[PDB]
């Protein structure tokens, strides 16, 4: 009955920098008898159940390292990571446990940050097997590109294609924080007999000039 | 400004981090030792190992070879040997019978020019060895050199929680004597789990023998130049600078100067021109003590849970338990325990907290109505007999005892109130035997038609259903307002000290303050006494029952006058409550104003426009 | 601290009845209020209900009120979440978590059990050829493209797990037909192209389809 809000959604900071996450409640969740704010902070790692991190919005559970601190009052609460490390990339949830039902936070994803990189492009045409079924699929592969501010445009006979493509972005590579984007175009046999020049053109911030990869039909 | 190591391991970058650790006192007083032939002076005393050692070594010929750390160094206790023999590095923890004068020996042959290690005279016997390490084999130089000192080797040794920690760094130098200037942080080297009680240590050096060293074993020996310096580790607070690459490039000793204290407070290395309130003479706290009530004198949980007779629900029994170490072992179903609700507070983690006067309420109710003992229930029990507040921070305990409350004739001595005029305000006991006027009949206590009797007995029989059985109930109510020195979960305590700056923690109240004997007499119901500013200034403490006053390690008013760090480092200090001595330093130029005592400024008889306001008409400036 | 062990993973067709058990093991389990939470794929948690083992007082959420039934069995210390007729939107992961009292944060969490409701369709794996003109002194990419497989997940292992460096696996994206597609690509320098053989192993267990498909460089 008392919805919460978090901010920011996705934050990128470098190793050893501070990290501030803000939780805002509709109404004050302060218990008069004990004068303790009722609000908790949770950490979830990909593929595991969440773990308690802070309860009463000021006290730390046993074993939690000092780095994690919780502050705030009234309706505004914040979680501050004094210095981020290589193990803290995760999703953080703020939950109020004053009166049932217990609402949860949207969730904040904390990821690290690296210097700009340039993506070596690839292009794969459909095989002989794809043709027989009746649905050809061409794919273009960006690799090892930071950051995710980019855009792939397909090129057929100097005419843009829209509404016939999908995009699969992978999660951050653990060892070095580089992504990898696969853009795929699904077209029937008729749209394959269409022309002669199939190309992938990539625009990325770090790369000064949009790149072009074309393969001739033959 | 030497020996700033890496306190922690958390990788930081460009974040000034204030830390309270053991560091070299800036511009401290180190001891200096020689190995200079010319006098001989082959120094190798046994030195104290107080809280960790800074060891510096200026060498050109690998004279300093290692150390032995221990308490008695005589095979009755365990000792640690760290030695660098010509080939390996050897770390051993055994029961050594060390020599009175341990050393290593290098011999030089004239016929073929060569220096080789001949003697290893350190210990007689080592019996029970717990930890051992030998490094991979190497060949060292061992050649005698003639120039000035070429290598500085800095080590820091600590002994904490069974770990012997070593930090180190090597630096090229070109000097002849003394410990050099400069800054260089030491990096973690090794962390040995030895588990022994080090109190003293002794340096292991090497000897040179040749054809020019004539005599017996005890006299035919020369020395070879070398020097080493020993510094200790005191507790103090520092500000560290981490830069963008993660290296410590600068530091501030927060207790060197008032200027350094302002730097520490502003958390910056730059101070602008103005007035900064450092503190009165401030001593960094060297210790920390905690005192909780003795582990005896438990709460009478027995006299509430295990009793002969519980009261009826119309007039329940209330009890206040205080000045005990409550352990909450009741939660385990050691006896029958049908229910355990605990609204508002977790019983599991309840132990670690310190509460005030947890009230216990005891009564007997019927089997169905146990539910009605909850916040927000509407029934005869929770309207006219016992009403719980909407916000509840307690624990409802109910169990069944058919054998004690079911006479075959019937236990009719348990009653409850049925008819009442209005509902009950939270925790109000209305014990009355009036005649309820249920109609417009003024019957004057005759219990006639339309006039009933509110109290009515309970029918209890052993051959009866579960729903109509006698459940005994106890309701724990925790409250917390002020003076929490009453209930406090079991926690161990330490010793009590007087006349120092020590971190104190008494019955859940912490702080940093001098403790002294006090003439104050506290009435039996009080533990904490406060001054005008409301800051706790008194404490009783249960074990000794002795009043102790609380003095902040600084009392008074202080302000530092600075021209600007860009211009100069010279600063003036104003003590607002001193008539010129509670001052950091006296120096000279002590001048009295109605704003206080000013130290570090020259007073002139002119009258200019105001540059820096001091107060009471007094201004300051930086002039020629 | 008493740990909670969950029953396990169940796959069901639409229209069935489903019972999920949360088992509580450990000392001190006299006051633990069990609660249930559901996580839809790649989304935030949504609290469902809370029951006290024993007394059986049950509090629900307005959204889920009456959709499911939460019951508890006190003698063996268990909590049951039951669906009378589960639909096709109930595929998600469920966690049982036990608080120590009312108005207390949930600290002990069970592993959690996924539920999948769907009809299995096997995967058509097709191998892309590495472009013929590529960086001879550099690298080129090759991989096999799984298509029309329902539901998730498909395991793509390269050369029986021998090759692991530079293997990009991309999460499945559902297109109009419903059947998700997935592409896994490896990067290989143009020196090992001639000699090293590539076999992608696609495992779709619901359809019991294990295929070993070679990746072939196409030339004239
Ligand atoms: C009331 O009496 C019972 C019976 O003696 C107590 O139960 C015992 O509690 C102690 C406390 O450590 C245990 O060591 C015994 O083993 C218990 N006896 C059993 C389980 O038969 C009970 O603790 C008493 N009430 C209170 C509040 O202490």
């Amino acid at each position: 009955d008392i919805q919460l809000t978090q901010s920011p959604d996705s934050l990128a900071v470098s190793l050893g920098e501070r990290a501030t996450i803000n939780c805002k409640s509709s109404q004050s969740v302060l218990y008069s008898s004990i004068n303790k704010n009722y609000l908790a902070w949770y950490q979830q790692k990909p593929g595991q159940p969440p773990k308690l991190l802070i309860y009463w919005a000021s006290t730390r559970e046993s074993g939690v390292p000092d780095r994690f601190s919780g502050s705030g009052s009234g309706t505004d609460f914040t979680l501050t990571i004094s210095s981020l490390q290589a193990e803290d990339v995760a999703v953080y949830y703020c939950q109020q446990y004053y009166s049932t039902p217990y609402t949860f936070g949207q969730g904040t994803k904390v990821e690290i940050k690296r210097t700009v990189a340039a993506p070596s492009v690839f292009i794969f045409p459909p095989s002989d097997e794809q043709l027989k079924s009746g649905t050809a699929s061409v794919v273009c592969l960006l690799n090892n590109f930071y950051p995710r501010e980019a855009k792939v445009q397909w090129k057929v006979d100097n005419a843009l294609q829209s509404g016939n493509s999908q995009e699969s972005v992978t999660e951050q590579d653990s060892k070095d924080s580089t992504y990898s984007l696969s853009s795929t175009l699904t077209l029937s046999k008729a749209d394959y007999e269409k022309h002669k020049v199939y190309a992938c053109e990539v625009t990325h911030q770090g790369l000064s000039s949009p790149v072009t990869k074309s393969f001739n039909r033959g | 400004t030497r020996g700033v190591y890496y306190p922690d391991k958390v990788f930081r970058s460009s974040v000034l981090h204030s830390t309270q650790d053991l560091f070299l006192p800036f511009f401290s007083n180190v001891t200096w030792f020689h190995a200079i032939h010319v006098t001989k002076r082959f120094d190798n005393p046994v030195l104290p190992f107080n809280d960790g050692v800074y060891f510096a070594s200026t060498e050109k010929s690998n004279i300093i070879r290692g150390w032995i750390f221990g308490t008695t160094l005589d095979s009755k206790t365990q000792s640690l040997l760290i030695v660098n023999n010509a080939t390996n590095v050897v770390i051993k923890v055994c029961e050594f019978q060390f020599c009175n004068d341990p050393f290593l020996g290098v011999y030089y042959h004239k016929n073929n020019k060569s220096w080789m290690e001949s003697e290893f005279r350190v210990y007689s016997s080592a019996n029970n060895c717990t930890f051992e390490y030998v490094s991979q084999p190497f060949l060292m130089d061992l050649e005698g050199k003639q120039g000035n000192f070429k290598n500085l080797r800095e080590f820091v040794f600590k002994n904490i929680d069974g770990y012997f920690k070593i930090y180190s760094k090597h630096t090229p130098i070109n000097l002849v004597r003394d410990l050099p200037q400069g800054f260089s942080a030491l990096e973690p080297l090794v962390d040995l789990p030895i588990g022994i009680n080090i109190t003293r240590f002794q340096t292991l050096l090497a000897l040179h023998r040749s054809y020019l060293t004539p005599g017996d074993s005890s006299s035919g020996w020369t020395a070879g130049a070398a020097a080493y310096y020993v510094g200790y580790l005191q507790p103090r607070t520092f500000l560290l600078k981490y830069n963008e690459n993660g290296t410590i490039t600068d530091a501030v000793d927060c207790a060197l100067d008032p200027l350094s204290e302002t730097k520490c407070t502003l958390k910056s290395f730059t101070v602008e021109k103005g007035i900064y309130q450092t503190s009165n003479f401030r001593v960094q706290p060297t210790e920390s003590i905690v005192r909780f009530p003795n582990i005896t004198n438990l709460c009478p949980f027995g006299e509430v849970f295990n009793a002969t007779r519980f009261a009826s629900v119309y007039a329940w029994n209330r009890k206040r338990i205080s000045n005990c170490v409550a352990d909450y072992s009741v939660l385990y179903n050691s006896a029958s325990f049908s229910t355990f609700k605990c609204y508002g507070v977790s019983p599991t983690k309840l132990n670690d907290l310190c509460f005030t006067n947890v009230y216990a309420d005891s009564f007997v109710i019927r089997g169905d109505e146990v539910r009605q003992i909850a916040p927000g229930q509407t029934g005869k029990i929770a309207d006219y007999n016992y009403k719980l507040p909407d916000d509840f921070t307690g624990c409802v305990i109910a169990w069944n005892s058919n054998n004690l409350d079911s006479k075959v004739g019937g236990n009719y001595n348990y009653l409850y109130r049925l008819f009442r005029k209005s509902n009950l305000k939270p925790f109000e006991r209305d014990i009355s035997t009036e005649i309820y006027q249920a109609g417009s009949t003024p019957c004057n206590g005759v219990e006639g038609f339309n006039c009933y009797f509110p109290l009515q007995s309970y029918g209890f029989q052993p051959t009866n259903g579960v729903g109509y059985q006698p459940y005994r109930v106890v309701v724990l109510s925790f409250e917390l307002l002020h003076a929490p020195a009453t209930v406090c979960g079991p926690k161990k305590s330490t010793n009590l000290v007087k006349n120092k700056c020590v971190n104190f923690n008494f019955n859940g109240l912490t702080g940093t303050g001098v403790l002294t004997e006090s003439n104050k007499k506290f009435l039996p119901f009080q533990q904490f006494g406060r001054d005008i500013a409301d800051t706790t200034d008194a404490v009783r403490d249960p074990q000794t029952l002795e009043i102790l006053d609380i003095t902040p390690c600084s009392f008074g008013g202080v302000s530092v006058i600075t021209p600007g760090t860009n211009t100069s480092n010279q600063v003036a200090v104003l003590y607002q409550d001193v008539n010129c001595w509670r001052v950091y330093s006296t120096g000279s130029n002590v001048f009295q104003t109605r704003a206080g005592c000013l130290i570090g400024a020259e007073h002139v008889n002119n009258s200019y426009e105001c540059d820096i306001p001091i107060g009471a008409g007094i201004c300051a400036s930086y002039q020629t | 601290q008493m740990q909670l062990v969950q029953s396990g993973t169940e796959v069901k067709k639409p229209g069935e009845s489903l019972k999920i058990s949360c088992k509580g093991s450990g000392y001190g389990f006299i006051t633990y209020w069990i609660g249930w939470v559901r996580q839809m794929p790649g989304k935030g948690l949504e609290w469902m209900g809370i029951i006290y083992p024993g007394d059986s007082e049950t509090r629900y959420s307005p959204s889920f009120q009456g959709q499911v039934t939460i019951s508890a069995d006190k003698s063996i210390n268990t909590a049951y979440l039951q669906w009378s007729s589960l639909k096709a939107s109930d595929t998600a992961i469920y966690y049982c978590a036990g608080g120590s009292g009312i108005s207390t944060p949930m600290d002990v969490w069970g592993q959690g059990t996924t539920v999948t409701v769907a009809s299995t369709k096997g995967p058509s794996v097709f191998p892309l050829a590495p472009s013929s003109k590529s960086t001879s002194g550099g690298t080129a990419a090759l991989g096999c493209l799984v298509k029309d497989y329902f539901p998730e997940p498909v395991t793509v292992s390269w050369n029986s797990g021998a090759l692991t460096s530079g293997v990009h696996t991309f999460p499945a994206v559902l297109q109009s037909s419903g059947l998700y597609s997935l592409s896994s690509v490896v990067t290989v320098p143009s020196s090992s192209l001639g000699t090293q053989t590539y076999i992608c192993n696609v495992n779709h267990k619901p359809s019991n389809t294990k295929v070993d498909k070679k990746v072939e460089p196409k030339s004239c």
